[PDB]
């Protein structure tokens, strides 16, 4: 079979955040003009992405390839360009431009034509130019077109400096890649409209456009390798600037996260509307570029909500995040937060057992995979077994006792596939939160059917164990380990550990005879050594920390003379009735 | 802090109390009733109680030392309840 | 009191004082002794010197330093004669080299060879014979006591006829018995026994040298390893009340590490048995090296541990090991190490009492140590504490076991008389009574005074906060684990101590309470640590079996 539309399709499944197999996809059912195959894909990736940018980029450099129509472009500007999904990116607004440019013609239109074009331009200003600093691109194409424009009486050429100057006078404030060039180009312009009345308008700014020189300055060290470089265009998006599945550059994270808390500052002391415009301009911008990064989720929702209202925010990019990042117990936790918040219960459920299956899944990945490796398919077994007693937990708080074994069970089904973590802690709350200390014993036991043989799991359950007390247990299983624990260090701690629990609640034979068995099988070990350890107290060596450490004149003489204070202190006789009794008589 | 620690009492040839005795024993009626007075007045001056603590070995030396010379009976119950 | 006390230029006094606070101190006995011999008072040098042997019956230095003192006023076996008895019984195996000499030295004197004659030479020898058979064969620096005995071969003109035949006898046996074991004249000793047997035969020389070949390099070789593992090994005590400098003595407790070591190493050769010695030959031999290792860190209880578990490691007699850790004890009567030890021999052979005595003299010989360093230097805060937490700590493996052998009332007992210690003890005591209390004794109620009670003295303390926190958290002790936190928040100076506290009842609430309890707390907790970080938090309200997965796992650049 060759039908690799019925391949990648699957394949994107299995692996739904890996941008560039839609985008391999897409770049097929191009090639075969299958446009309505093309955009159902399209869509199904803009589901998951509702805020890549260069995913919508790629989009409208799709339809400006064959003149235009306002029946397929209208649609979509509305979903990416809605109130809901804030796509402020700028390499984005420029493909709206070219919209409001080629369906709205200075000449055919007029007055109101070119007037609208403004309208285009000027929000772009108002929303995103005016935040984001590398913007040379964008003002240039607008000036550009404030440039062109030939007034045509008495008012376009008034309103002509009246815009123009609007857009110097709003530029050069804010810290932008050409600073420096576009106010070679004010103060020049300035002089072919007033050369007695425009050095005054040059002498007005040059206070703040230095400041928005060195703030761009201080911007520039702190931007340092802010690598932002995602394909645009269709045609661009190769299998290399395309992120992989949860992968991020730690670095370039933390480069852009430096970005917002200088952004926090607020160094431009704008007002608190505006500010909070900037802040929100970059966290978006941060997401699209790190997306696989669940920090940055984590931090701009609690963010876009630690200001406003709408206790409905804070899950809304949240769940966004999630989307990205659907194997994120991060996210899959600070989700079932909100909804927890919310009372949504059902939605805590759903939320993180869609963290289970998503981690689940990528476990099943791996190992029918590359079984081979095992250093990374424990670690994945941990995660799962890690996000199951969190929320094993979870779940005893808020449904009750019942559920929270439910779930245990749910586990034990699934058998050694998850770490003895799950038994460990369910023998916890089974033990101290509910004091069923037969059924916390149990679990513990049960785990014994897939790992009996488990070293970690087998000291982990004594000590356990030996801190209840529980004499018989604590004894029972170690005599049936010394035989099935491999690693001859967690079996020299068995020992040690059950030595210890003799010295501590037996007697010195039951010790003695242990430890006969101890050397017996453990030759090399130290005596003296091994006596210390005998005596720790709150898991201390304080025989080694603190000794052995390179591992009335006249009544006081009959005091002299009588039996030590242990013959006596048996039982004082007589107490402070000593002192209200023999001062008097 | 350095006061006498006190004495290793074979147990397996006498009694602490036997030996209690055997001490007192051998200070004739003076120091007996000298000794006494010594523990009159540091009663007195409440410091006392400490060292009855850490010692109440030193109780019954000075129990025995009273009831012996004469100083009670039916007051000694009185001690206990 | 006791150095803190009045005294005149009655330096007979002030040393004595002092010897009663710090009695391991040997020098002082030798102050003490080179003064009482000046003024020529014998009763008292006597007096001294017993004190001193009592707790040391086993430096040979000592009992040298006694013999080398009557060695100079003619001899008499009145005083000399139950010197070398009470030090050379079966009691105390007293095998040093140095002391043999003094010995030698003695049978050497009341046995003249003239006078006696055959009998008398022949006792001698037997004085000689029986260092080569008890100690000499053992001691590979015997160089000196060899050429002393071989001269005193050398030196034996044959009367007649059944002599000069039993003379070669002697010196051959003698020739070879030595040419065997590594000893630092191996190869001298060899030119020796060369020319020498070519001074009675010509037929046999090459015929007895010949056997002894084979032994003899195998002997040259043990003794370079040994040469090599005695590197560093320096054994120069004094002999002579006169050579008593306060330099070449232990000061109390004291004792090189590195030093000790090269003994240990030095006798864990001597366990290859190279020399491959019979089984009782062995035993003695190791004994022999033990007792020289003993007596050189004689304030190491790492010594008298090894040794006291070696000599009974082999034979019955339950007592050979309660013994020999009694002694090892008088040394370091602040070992914990052999408080220990002997409150288990004891507990062995049911002697029960002897336990407790025997702990406390710990304790007490402890208490004092500290009670010196504070009104000594409170100063020092550094080694104020560690000694505070020795004492803290004998304490509760004693509070132990007297929980186990007596039982819940002398457990009990024992913390009372540590409460009234006040701050003299660490908080470690009110935690392990905690424990007992709790988990053992299962009485909740008073496990939980016990801690509380531990506020008195302890309530600023950070470290003992968390760790009371701690417990409560867990055996989930829910409102005592809100009460002890609000009402310390304000108390503890540690910024970073208390933002523990915090954080660890943020993670209680997560888990026990709610989100909103936890969201008010946190809110608290923000205001009162803004530089704090929002994300990280999270991810320790998050941990699991006290691991912080989510870091762990996925917040990995952390």
């Amino acid at each position: 079979e060759s039908d690799v539309i019925g391949k990648l399709n699957d394949m994107i499944e299995e692996q739904p955040t890996d941008i560039f197999l839609y985008v391999k996809l897409l770049k097929h059912h191009v090639s075969l003009k299958q446009w309505k195959q093309v955009y159902e894909t399209f869509d199904k990736l803009h589901d998951r992405f509702p805020l890549m940018a260069n995913i919508w980029c790629m989009r409208l450099s799709l339809e400006f390839d064959k003149e235009l129509d306002a029946a397929v472009i209208e649609p979509v500007l509305a979903r990416c360009l809605s109130k809901e999904l804030g796509n402020n990116d700028l390499s984005l607004w420029l493909s709206y431009i070219t919209y409001v440019r080629k369906k709205n013609d200075i000449i055919t239109g007029g007055e109101e034509a070119r007037n609208i074009v403004i309208q285009a331009f000027q929000v772009v200003v108002d929303k995103c130019a005016i935040f984001e600093p590398k913007s040379i691109q964008f003002w240039n194409e607008y000036l550009h077109f404030l440039e062109h424009w030939k007034p045509v009486n008495k008012f376009e050429e008034q309103q002509r400096v009246q815009y123009i100057r609007k857009l110097y006078k709003t530029l050069l404030c804010q810290p932008m890649d050409c600073l420096e060039s576009m106010w070679q180009r004010y103060t020049q312009w300035e002089q072919d409209v007033n050369q007695l009345t425009a050095r005054r308008h040059i002498g007005e700014l040059s206070a703040q456009y230095m400041n928005a020189r060195s703030l761009y300055q201080d911007w520039l060290n702190i931007t340092k390798g802010l690598k932002r470089n995602l394909p645009i265009t269709l045609n661009q998006a190769t299998e290399s600037n395309l992120p992989k599945p949860n992968e991020y550059d730690v670095q370039q994270l933390l480069i852009w996260l430096e970005w917002i808390r200088w952004e926090s500052d607020n160094k431009l002391e704008l007002s608190d509307d505006l500010h909070k415009a900037r802040m929100t301009y970059v966290y978006m911008q941060a997401a699209q570029h790190v997306c696989f990064a669940p920090e940055i989720w984590f931090n701009m929702a609690n963010y876009q909500g630690e200001k406003n209202t709408d206790s409905t925010v804070i899950t809304k990019y949240l769940k966004l995040g999630q989307q990205c990042i659907p194997n994120s117990a991060v996210l899959a936790f600070s989700l079932s937060e909100q909804y927890e918040l919310n009372t949504k219960i059902p939605e805590i459920e759903t939320t993180i057992l869609s963290c289970i299956d998503r981690i689940h899944l990528d476990l099943a990945a791996l190992m029918e995979d590359d079984p081979t490796n095992e250093s990374a398919i424990n670690q994945l077994k941990s995660k799962l077994t890690y996000v199951y007693c969190v929320y094993m937990n979870t779940m005893k708080r808020i449904q009750g006792l019942a559920a929270s074994r439910k779930i245990f069970g749910k586990c034990r089904r699934l058998k050694k596939l998850v770490t003895p973590d799950i038994y460990l802690e369910n023998a916890y709350i089974e033990y101290h939160i509910s004091k069923d200390t037969k059924t916390a014993c149990k679990v513990l036991e049960l785990g014994l059917k897939y790992f009996a043989t488990d070293g970690e799991y087998i000291n982990k359950y004594l000590d356990f164990l030996i801190y209840v007390n529980e004499e018989s247990q604590v004894k029972s299983l170690f005599e049936s380990s010394i035989d099935k624990i491999s690693d001859s260090h967690l079996l020299k701690m068995i020992f040690q550990k059950v030595i210890f629990f003799e010295s501590k609640v037996g007697s010195l034979n039951s010790v003695r005879t242990l430890e006969k068995r101890f050397f017996e099988k453990f030759p090399e070990v130290n005596k003296l050594e091994e006596f210390t350890n005998k005596y720790k107290v709150l898991d201390v060596n304080y025989l080694q920390r603190l000794e052995l450490d390179y591992m009335p004149p006249e009544i006081v003489e009959l005091l002299k003379v009588l039996p030590k204070r242990q013959y006596f202190k048996v039982t004082i006789f007589e107490a402070h009735a000593f002192s209200e009794f023999l001062s008097d008589k | 802090p350095w006061l006498p620690v006190g004495v290793d009492v074979n147990i397996n040839m006498t009694t602490p109390a036997m030996c209690i005795s055997s001490e007192l024993g051998k200070l004739q009626k003076d120091q007996q009733m000298a000794l006494l007075k010594v523990i009159q007045h540091f009663c007195k001056d409440e410091t006392f109680v400490a060292l009855l603590e850490e010692a109440p070995q030193l109780s019954y030396a000075i129990a025995e030392l009273l009831l012996s010379n004469g100083v009670c009976s039916v007051d000694q119950l009185t001690q206990l309840a």
